[PDB]
């Protein structure tokens, strides 16, 4: 299956956490391309930014093998 | 292919191939040669299946091919043929496969979306590929009819 | 965010105090709402027919379509769709809202990086972003169609 | 996660189907949300629930 | 503002806006220019609110301005001076918004956390907003009164 | 993944040609060699563990890697190592079934220069222990089945 | 409802109603005998809209009363015509709840599912409902039209 | 889920017993039924949107369930109602290839009864609507697959009921 | 079974039997009566192949039946033989299946565990398994030895 | 990690049984040891205040904190606040720990990305750093500060 | 070292340390000095207690030392013997650092992968710690032999 290696960051604007967020706010993902689609909009939705895209597995174009 | 859905299924597993997997493998070689010949009759009785399936279809749906209708006028009657040979193609695709899957990615997946923003009837487009199948039926011999039907019955289901 | 927020944002790292010019613009925005909200209600039930038309304006009928096009086989044809009714959806937000952000914030975000790792052809998906202004324009007649045109536009830029 | 993920009395029993996902979580390549995600979308869940 | 709000909603359903939430845009453009006349009394007499308003803080709290108080010293007492001044702009922000988000992310959000950094007692800051919100309504008029309350009562409330 | 049956008809798809007798020589290629490959494959899966134990001998152990100071030293490293090479096995048994080199990309190829590189694995050191893994297969899947069984194991050296 | 629909974003939010969620309550309420006339107005001429309608539909869609069409027969015509009935139906408790609430559920939530098992053209039944919303105009007056267009169009965006 | 080969083979190993003749003989018995199951099943699996339309035109649609104040009534509760029907002719297939009604009883049903209660859905109409699925699916399938087919159905209609 | 596998499949992807996975239930109908036959021959010999497969493992592993080893007393030594005979009718029940499901259930979940208890060498019993399929090919015939010696060497790779 | 832990890698790479050599260092940190302690404790009292004066040197009475300044507002200002408790609270911990890995692996890395995609400016951060260095000296006294302030520096240098 | 384990429990509390904790770091400090003294004793003594434990080892197990068992040949007897002294000096480690952190991150993790693959048998393996143990204990004082004992019984532990 074709995947995408995102890389976000997602500030936290509700509120204000003592423990270290570093993980949470700055994260490079390997995601499912069927899942991206949904995940990019949640990071939208969240309003945080997504810095690169890029398809870490698979062919551009393909018919079949996707 | 056989083969792909096999290897697909013990990566998830992490797993090297079951016994029972391999066995199934080893039947689909042997069956190869004769898929081959049977998708070979069905390119070579094209032309003809699918003039002959659009006739069914149409006679079948007079609507279809009507001024209401999405099939109807030159154009129109000419993508629906079109239509027709498309699947008929990816059926062949399937046989020397094994596997629905080649024929699920290029047509099965996002079909009622497309068609719905043409507007063309899914159950008509369902008929058509009935038609083609029983045209195509007769042209093979039984056996291999019987291999042919399964993936055009799968179509029929898809959509 | 929204023209009004905008101004009051736009204040705000100023440290100023709302002004009479500033009150003139939130205003002008107040006055053109209401033709906005027709706007906005005639798109949405016209929605379907307005991609419908503007994808046989561009889409369909054309090399992308046929085999070895980037639009080719079902699953890519019904991606391009889905993506031209987040267009629509979005400057239909952005219309209401009166502010380019929203389009920034969702639909602008990302998109060019996913389009060029995709494959996927700009300048086609500006074709039929321009077509459903087209369509669009029509439907929710001239005084809308001038304000539903710049959000049009606006994702056609940045696509670009 | 396993714990979470399966219950606790068949997270005993697994002793390494997911090395493969760990190791991806363990460079940083994938969340935690992803790991959990695989979790789920595997042959012991199914098979268990 | 209220317009923002309901296309948020729309944008989680992934759905056009309803016809009441359209409607409830409307009503709020409608309502605009009401809320623009509020604010813009407000902003005219805000150097005098500020005043009147401080001195009743410091007479009701005489401690804040003494020697072992934050806010004694002319440097101190002007800060706090600055400090209502803000929490005033916030209030004529929210007031033409509509909504208390645009105050709650410049204003409330760890704002505990800031006065204890400094050491500002927290109830005093109230009671200041409170003086500006008795000499805001004295200025407005009944009805416009009702409507800057609730915002002046909105940062009491988060400041507690 | 992808594997050769596959990658012939997606060739087809993406001329939109039905497929034809030069296509079908290479499926019938394909068939006589398929039953050859699913009897390499069932003798790899048994003998998994020696083949992997006897090319550590050839190459990883009584070396200075498992000396300290060494890549593979500790029982975590060691572990790691002998983890790697069991992917590397099963991947290329997968391929071989599949007659396709595809799914070593997808898999294992893509960013494992990188990851070793980060870490400071020896990249030529695991090239010569998948060099030697090949070494043993080829004895254990009989000469006809080494020559299929040798690519894949290049490949993945190649990428390396 | 309105009303329904305020108390449910509360709940959400965990908090009392807002003001400005209650005046758009109150003013729900004062619109509400307007409503009430307008739905009326419909009730009565119920059984000629119907017809009308039907009619028009019949002469736009000549296939659907045709032998192969669903439609076709005196029991298919007389269940056509029901279900245009139950729409109107529908739509009279809209305008009265003030919110498509009522609506949906009832009818748009499961219709496609209904009709590709009975195999009715959704197209066709969104023509009829078209068809019913121009009758309907006609007897109302152009304000009372332009509220009842509302529903009707939902609903055939509803079933599109 | 459990099939008749594997009921076989759990009952020896139960007893520990080595696979004997008498066990050969029922599995035997099951191969020779297999081709035609698997030939029922395809036929099923293709007229299955049109054998539950006609399955509810038979007992659901036209009566009082679809008008008003019937369980049926509204769209919503309308494509419930079909896809429980969908349900059932999938497993009842499921079962058929399988030659065991075990995986009726694992999935579609425990715990059905006290679903339905509580949604208030009727049970009596629901084994109906069973029944003249069976029927549709009888004459597609032929004779000889419709015995087999039939047990399934009927297993369904008597755990609902 | 096959058929299990394939209905599981299926309900996961909550779709009727698609026409590849209907073909490969179709060849081990077929197959089936073969297969009962392979499997018969293996039952009669059984007592044979364990006691064959024991002494060939024995004389490749000394120290199994030694002071130190596990194997070694009259008690411990049946009950290795008793283990080999165990897995042998595990296989049986295989070939008859089809798939090695039945197999796995029964022997090869928590083998690890339950013989890292006994402290039973893992390696040792894997070996007895070799052996048994040494002594079965040779009774079985070549065709029929293939098949049942995919089970064979599933059991092999599973411990 | 440690400077117990450090020497004890540094001889496990090189294979080394542990010598005097070794020892002698691990017993300088010994004796350094109560003294950290010491100084570990009066800054935890103290943090609040430590924050509040690196603040009021650096951060406060600034273009930051007037309005377009990166810490206005209260959220941003509450923000700024948090850092510089975490740079006290992690080299409180690589002053006890005698070595400055841990701000490595924890507060060193990524921070600058972090920060550069957050806007935050480093010089300004990297000031309250040192502001914090010189109350602490203060209060932690002579022996202790020079400890505290390698520490510190350390922060400012990595980011 | 005892001091990384404080530190790493207050930094998922996210607080300072405890006091409490404090003290056990000075405590773990002054102990130190005697740890040091009862490592250099293991350390002297290091060749013959090796040399005893295999001994005792081999005597417990003819098999390992046997034409099949893995220990059997002299290249084979000085790796069994070398692998005793690698955790002899992992033990040491362990007793001036406090934990077994140490010990277990060389030796502990990954082991029970690493002999399989060499299929030398773990039970043996612990029994030639045991072994170890006991001749340790023996030069050791009683006090010294029990803190000694810990750290020999959590490698049993851990190889089991
Ligand atoms: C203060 C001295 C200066 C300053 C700080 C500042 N930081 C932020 C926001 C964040 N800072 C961090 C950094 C960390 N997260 C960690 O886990 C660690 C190490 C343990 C650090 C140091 C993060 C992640 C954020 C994002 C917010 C969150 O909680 O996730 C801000 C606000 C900016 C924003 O938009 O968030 C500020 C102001 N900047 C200055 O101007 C001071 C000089
Ligand atoms: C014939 C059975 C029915 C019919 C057909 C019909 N199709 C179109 C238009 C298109 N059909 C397709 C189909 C495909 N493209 C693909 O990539 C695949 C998968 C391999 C398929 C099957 C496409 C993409 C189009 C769009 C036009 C184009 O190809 O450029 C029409 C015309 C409708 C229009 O407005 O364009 C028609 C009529 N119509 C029926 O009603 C028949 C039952
Ligand atoms: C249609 C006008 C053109 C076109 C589109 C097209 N897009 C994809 C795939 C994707 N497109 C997106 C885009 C978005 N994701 C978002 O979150 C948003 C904002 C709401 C957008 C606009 C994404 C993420 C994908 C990937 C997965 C998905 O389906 O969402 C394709 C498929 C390409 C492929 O190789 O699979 C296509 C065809 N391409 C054309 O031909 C038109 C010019
Ligand atoms: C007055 C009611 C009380 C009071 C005020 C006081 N404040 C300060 C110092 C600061 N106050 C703020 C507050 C804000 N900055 C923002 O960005 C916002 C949100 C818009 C607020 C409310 C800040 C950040 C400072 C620091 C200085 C600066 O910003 O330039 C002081 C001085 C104390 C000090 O150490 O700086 C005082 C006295 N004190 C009271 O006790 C009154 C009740
Ligand atoms: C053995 C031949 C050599 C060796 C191996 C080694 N690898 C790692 C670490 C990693 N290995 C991988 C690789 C993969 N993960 C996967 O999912 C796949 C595809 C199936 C592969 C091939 C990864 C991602 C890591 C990092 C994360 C992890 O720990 O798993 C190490 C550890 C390095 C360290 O410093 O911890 C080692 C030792 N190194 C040698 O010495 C041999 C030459
Ligand atoms: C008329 C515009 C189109 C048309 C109509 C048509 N409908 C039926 C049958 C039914 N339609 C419904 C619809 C509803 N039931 C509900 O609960 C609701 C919401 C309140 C609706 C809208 C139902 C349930 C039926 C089934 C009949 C029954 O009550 O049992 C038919 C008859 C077809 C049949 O086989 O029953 C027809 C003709 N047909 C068209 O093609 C027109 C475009
Ligand atoms: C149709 C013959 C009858 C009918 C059905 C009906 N069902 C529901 C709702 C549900 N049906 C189920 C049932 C199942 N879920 C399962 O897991 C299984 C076993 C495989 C079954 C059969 C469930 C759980 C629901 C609730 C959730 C959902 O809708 O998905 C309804 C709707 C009830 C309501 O009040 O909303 C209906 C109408 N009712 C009839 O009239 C027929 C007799
Ligand atoms: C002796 C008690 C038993 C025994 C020993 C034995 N070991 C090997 C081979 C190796 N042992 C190791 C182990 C380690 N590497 C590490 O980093 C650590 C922790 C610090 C340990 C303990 C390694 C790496 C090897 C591989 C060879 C090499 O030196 O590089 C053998 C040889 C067997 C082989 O296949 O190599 C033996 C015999 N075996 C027994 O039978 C005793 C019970």
């Amino acid at each position: 299956s074709r995947y995408f290696k995102v890389t976000a960051c997602i500030p936290s604007l509700k509120r204000v956490r003592t423990g270290r967020e570093l993980q949470n706010t700055f994260f490079t993902k390997l995601v499912p391309y069927e899942n991206w689609f949904t995940e990019q909009q949640r990071i939208q939705k969240a309003g945080g930014k997504v810095l690169s895209v890029k398809l870490f597995t698979g062919v551009q174009g393909a018919n079949t093998g996707v | 292919s056989v083969l792909t859905k096999a290897i697909v299924n013990a990566d998830a597993e992490a797993r090297y191939l079951s016994p029972g997997e391999l066995d199934r493998i080893k039947s689909f070689v042997a069956s190869g040669e004769r898929r081959l010949r049977i998708a070979q009759t069905l390119t070579e009785a094209r032309e003809r299946i699918v003039k002959q399936a659009g006739d069914q279809l149409f006679q079948k749906r007079p609507d279809v091919v009507s001024p209401g209708g999405n099939a109807y006028g030159e154009k129109m009657t000419a993508l629906c043929l079109r239509d027709l040979d498309y699947y008929l193609r990816l059926v062949t695709y399937g046989i020397v496969a094994g596997d629905v899957t080649p024929i699920e990615e290029i047509g099965i997946i996002g079909v009622k979306e497309m068609y719905n923003s043409l507007q063309t009837p899914i159950p008509a487009v369902a008929e058509g590929v009935r038609a083609m199948k029983n045209v195509a039926t007769s042209l093979l011999s039984g056996d291999d009819a019987a291999e042919a039907g399964f993936y055009f019955d799968y179509l029929v289901g898809a959509m | 965010q929204d023209a009004i927020t905008a101004v009051i944002n736009n204040y705000d790292v100023q440290g100023k105090y709302l002004d009479g010019a500033a009150l003139d613009k939130l205003k002008a925005y107040f006055t053109t709402g209401a033709v906005r909200v027709r706007a906005a209600a005639v798109i949405s039930s016209n929605a379907t027919t307005i991609i419908k038309e503007a994808a046989a304006k561009a889409l369909i009928y054309s090399d992308l379509t046929r085999p070895g096009g980037n639009m080719y086989t079902t699953r890519r044809y019904a991606a391009c769709i889905r993506d031209m009714d987040y267009f629509l959806r979005y400057a239909t937000y952005a219309m209401l809202a009166g502010d380019p952000s929203i389009l920034d914030e969702r639909v602008l975000n990302g998109l060019k990086e996913t389009y060029n790792s995709l494959g996927v052809p700009i300048a086609a998906t500006v074709g039929g972003i321009q077509a459903m202004k087209e369509v669009v324009g029509g439907l929710v007649g001239p005084d809308a169609a001038k304000e539903a045109s710049i959000y049009f536009d606006y994702l056609s830029s940045g696509l670009s | 996660a396993y714990v979470q993920v399966f219950d606790k009395d068949i997270a005993s029993y697994i002793r390494s189907e997911f090395s493969a996902l760990e190791s991806r979580l363990r460079n940083r390549e994938t969340s935690v949300k992803e790991f959990v995600r695989l979790l789920g979308f595997s042959a012991l869940y199914r098979k268990q629930f």
